[PDB]
RNA sequence: UGCAUGCCAGGGGGCGUCCGUGAUUUUUACUGUGACUAAAGAAGCGUGACUAAAGCAGUCAUUUGACUUGAAUUAGAAAG
RNA sequence: GCCAAGCUAAUACAUGAACCAACCGGGUGUUCUCCACGUGAGACGCCCAGCGAAUGAAUGACAGUAAAACCAAUGCCUUGCAGUAACACCCAGCAGUGUUGACUCAAUUCAUUCCGUGCGAAAGCCGGCUUGUU
């Protein structure tokens, strides 16, 4: 059944003494579970970092255009 | 493709003797061109003499003891070209690869907070997907959001540790440059004018500190500061000043006799 | 095999070239697709660099564009009626780029009713069932644009002439554009 | 939108440009849609290319052909091909041993767009382009 | 601090001028201006009246929309001062 | 994050940059400079590998190392 | 040089990951709430909106002259135009500005298409400690 350890039921062969037991593959441990979940967290963090980087760049572009708009308006007002 | 490099075909700046062996370390593709690079194995063995042969060079390099641009490199065929910061933490060396007045590769010793700064020449600008401006540098770096005033030919001073751009130096007349190719390689001068020839090669006319005028193609210049008195990077001892051959020979004879 | 090199060609002097190298894979050619009208049948071709071309052998559906409306629709190919290379390609129903084909006009007629509220034939789109926000939108669109007379006669008959824009032997697709303007009149004369 | 131009359409296939939709940025002086670009190297686009009816897929001003590489000068030698001309480049070659020159010439096949109409003996400026035929590697850019 | 208040969202194409005054019932509003950007500028009578108007309107639902209100730095007397300067050149423009 | 914008005024000329329109439009050879251009080989600077053909090394203190060592410069047709 | 039958792996092969999780657009409903007696406004519902590829449409600039009226719509000013990037809220500057000597190029928006001949976080491995459903 699920939620049951499988290492206990692994077939062991003895030679004449060594008990030969195969290594269990696809045994997802809590260590492996944390490793898998970290990959998804890193991926979503990366795209959010680039989205924040795009926002800052767009702010710089817009602010520079705004400053030039404010410069000539003040010059026209002082004209 | 070609995997080998004959020693006679290797660049002369590597200073490999023609009688020592048939082959030279073939530089792998990477940040710098094969003809304009200095392989890590050459640096650790022939330049620094930390390794007596290639076997000890691989032992040092494959351990990750050598850092280029704040990142360990385990490959002795790594290009490691111009204006690269090479540091060995186990010994604390921290030099930068530059050109002397002869055009040979020079290991300019760096200090703390100077090994964090690298100068990159912008060779191409393009728009990536999502309307993202990207600048390609001379060492193969792609900057995802360069300064809006950046143009091809300008140089970006870059923080290798922080992985971000700190300032921009524009390619204009009156700025200090260093020649990275041709017969004038390693000379430092100030831009006087740029002869623009569409389709052909643009010609830059420069003048050094002494006052000598020399020219080169615009692709061989590398802006390094606002003017000759203000350089953002430390240059080798000669300060990019080419000396007369007759004068240099006499000085060496006088100095040699003075020592003895 | 098939080569695209100039070694076998005569020089401009008429002299023969003495070839001193064997044929190279980098200069190969391949057999033509000769794509015909029929149910879809393609064969991938592994090309230089590991990329794949789609050598279409039979095609009877394509994505055809109405340039003036700036839209496109997937329609079935009814016939091929003109080919500039030779009428033999028309006789065999060969699909190549720039060949004149007849396509189903029903999807374009359906979109015309949805966009402008006009029934050309007067499934069957009910224009009277549209919301009053849509009928008001029909008035704005109708005033600026009038349909071309030559296009409307084709749409009533059920088939409209079009020109193939894709290369079936290279991409495996049979995309095209509806003939309009002087181009439509040019080919109408050729087809009697 | 427009009627068929008989003087231009005599090719068994409809002649048209591929950069613009002619039966709809690039509007000529006669109020027609006609693609025309500006080539670099300080060469002016001829008025016929700007305001003309001809269709040429190999013209450097109204097609996708681009000019890059060498820019040469020559004299028109033959004008018997359709849209192609032969030019001559006469030069003196130096023989070192005799310290003297000899006259030499080369012949090049050049595509000529229907905007120049050169005559035998005229002198032209040509620019390098992609191979357009077996022997054509140059396009006429100017007629002097 | 100030007598002006910023009010949004006020959808002009869907409301009349008197319709938006209903939310201003009980207050003596001198000048009220409606804008294309779905907001309204209202000049009240006293700073205390404006202040007490924004501690009970922020978040309230008006005409099917939650209202966002805040004190505005615009001043009523500056509008009258600039208007005459604009008004004289309107008549001065006729003189050219 | 308006955390921004301006603070001698003026006219008048001097320029940089890009585009448009205009000279009844001037090149080529030669020659002077400059640019670009792998080594090996050739020429050549320096250097007692015991000399030399070579090589690009080594030298000097006596040191837990100096020389911020050296390995310079040329020619290399024609065409571009 | 070779069959046939029995086992058993994967970073071989195949399959497959909703919520967490955004910004932005297009097409629509005989949907409702308001304004005017329709270049109306706003909610909600539905259909789609990733990289790359295909066809079509549009962008990829400007740079050869100085002022007035009139109509319609809409901005503001007040109850007639001074003057002002643009935008009908939730972003009051979240690109009005790619590059080249030159592009049908880079990149963006819209419509439709991709059918095996594309696109996993290899459903992978190993280390340290503090030993950790971040
Ligand atoms: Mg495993
Ligand atoms: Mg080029
Ligand atoms: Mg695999
Ligand atoms: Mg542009
Ligand atoms: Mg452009």
């Amino acid at each position: 059944s699920r939620t049951e350890d499988v290492r206990k039921y692994v077939v062991r062969r003895r030679v004449v003494d060594r008990l030969k037991a195969p290594k269990i593959q696809r045994l997802i441990t809590p260590r492996v579970k944390a490793r898998r979940a970290k990959k998804a967290k890193d991926a979503i963090a990366k795209v959010r970092a680039s989205a924040a980087e795009r926002r800052e760049y767009l702010r710089l572009i817009a602010s520079n255009r705004r400053a030039l708009r404010q410069r000539d308006h003040s010059k026209k007002h002082t004209r | 493709a070609k995997k080998h490099l004959k020693r006679l075909y290797a660049p002369k700046d590597w200073m490999l003797s023609k009688l020592t062996g048939v082959f030279a370390p073939r530089p792998r593709p990477g940040p710098h061109k094969l003809r304009e690079c200095l392989p890590l194995l050459v640096i650790i063995r022939n330049r620094l003499k930390y390794a007596l042969n290639a076997r000890e060079g691989e032992m040092i390099l494959r351990q990750g003891l050598v850092h280029v641009d704040n990142h360990p490199r385990r490959d002795g065929k790594y290009p490691a070209g111009f204006m690269d910061v090479v540091e060995i933490p186990k010994t604390g060396d921290r030099f930068r690869l530059m050109y002397d007045v002869k055009g040979r590769f020079a290991l300019v010793n760096l200090s703390e907070a100077e090994a964090q700064i690298k100068l990159m020449k912008v060779v191409n600008l393009y728009t990536a997907t999502g309307r993202v401006p990207v600048a390609v540098t001379h060492d193969g770096h792609r900057i995802r959001y360069p300064d809006p005033h950046t143009s091809i030919g300008d140089t970006i001073v870059y923080n290798v540790k922080e992985k971000k751009c700190v300032d921009l130096i524009k390619n204009r007349q009156g700025k200090a440059v260093i020649v990275t190719g041709g017969a004038n390689r390693g000379r430092i001068g100030e831009i006087v004018k740029v002869e623009c020839h569409p389709g052909a090669f643009n010609i830059a006319h420069l003048k050094d500190a002494s006052g000598a005028e020399f020219a080169t193609r615009a692709a061989n210049i590398f802006v390094i500061g606002k003017d000759l008195n203000n350089l953002q990077v430390t240059v080798p001892k000669q300060q990019g000043l080419r000396m007369n051959v007759i004068q240099e020979r006499e000085e060496r004879l006088i100095a040699a006799e003075a020592r003895k | 095999g098939i080569v695209r090199s100039r070694l076998h060609k005569r020089k401009i002097t008429g002299g023969k070239t003495k070839i001193h190298r064997k044929r190279m894979k980098a200069e190969l050619g391949r057999l033509p697709a000769n794509t015909r009208l029929g149910a879809r049948r393609v064969s991938p071709v592994r090309a230089r660099g590991g990329n794949f071309k789609i050598r279409a052998l039979r095609l009877d559906t394509g994505n055809f564009a109405w340039a003036s409306e700036a839209i496109a629709h997937r329609v079935r190919l009814l016939d091929v009626v003109y080919n500039a290379t030779s009428n033999e390609l028309v006789r065999t129903k060969t699909l190549v780029k720039n060949c004149i084909v007849a396509v189903d006009a029903a999807p374009f007629k359906r979109w015309y009713a949805k966009h402008y509220g006009i029934d050309l034939d007067a499934d069957k789109y009910d224009v009277n069932k549209a919301s009053p926000k849509l009928q008001r939108e029909w008035t704005r669109r109708r005033r600026n644009h009038r349909v071309e007379k030559a296009i409307a006669d084709q749409l009533r008959e059920g088939r409209v002439l079009a020109r193939i824009t894709s290369r079936p032997g290279q991409s495996g697709r049979a995309d095209g554009i509806l003939l309009e303007g002087a181009e439509l009149q040019f080919y109408l004369k050729r087809l009697e | 939108a427009h009627a068929v131009d008989a003087t231009i359409q005599h090719e068994k296939a409809y002649q048209r440009q591929t950069a613009v939709n002619e039966n709809m940025k690039h509007v000529n002086k006669s109020g027609h849609i006609r693609y025309s670009k500006k080539i670099g190297l300080g060469f002016k686009t001829p008025a016929k290319a700007l305001n003309g009816k001809y269709i040429d897929r190999k013209c450097p001003f109204t097609s996708n052909v681009v000019i890059r590489g060498r820019i040469l000068r020559g004299v028109v030698h033959s004008t018997k091909m359709h849209r192609t001309i032969i030019i001559r480049r006469n030069y003196l070659h130096f023989i070192k041993k005799y310290q003297r020159y000899q006259k030499r010439h080369k012949s090049l096949a050049v595509h000529c767009s229907p905007a120049f109409d050169p005559k035998q003996g005229d002198e032209v400026v040509i620019g390098q382009c992609r191979p357009l035929s077996k022997t054509i590697r140059y396009n006429v850019l100017e007629v002097v | 601090n100030s007598s002006c208040v910023f009010v949004s969202p006020i959808f002009r194409p869907s409301t009349t001028k008197a319709q938006v005054m209903e939310l201003f019932a009980g207050v003596k509003v001198q000048r009220l201006r409606m804008y294309r950007q779905n907001f309204a500028y209202a000049y009240l009578d006293s700073p205390a009246a404006a202040k007490k108007f924004v501690e009970e309107k922020n978040g309230t639902e008006f005409r099917g929309h939650t209202l966002r209100v805040a004190l505005s730095a615009r001043s009523l007397e500056k509008l009258r001062a600039r208007q005459e300067a604009a008004n004289v050149v309107i008549a001065a423009h006729r003189h050219y």
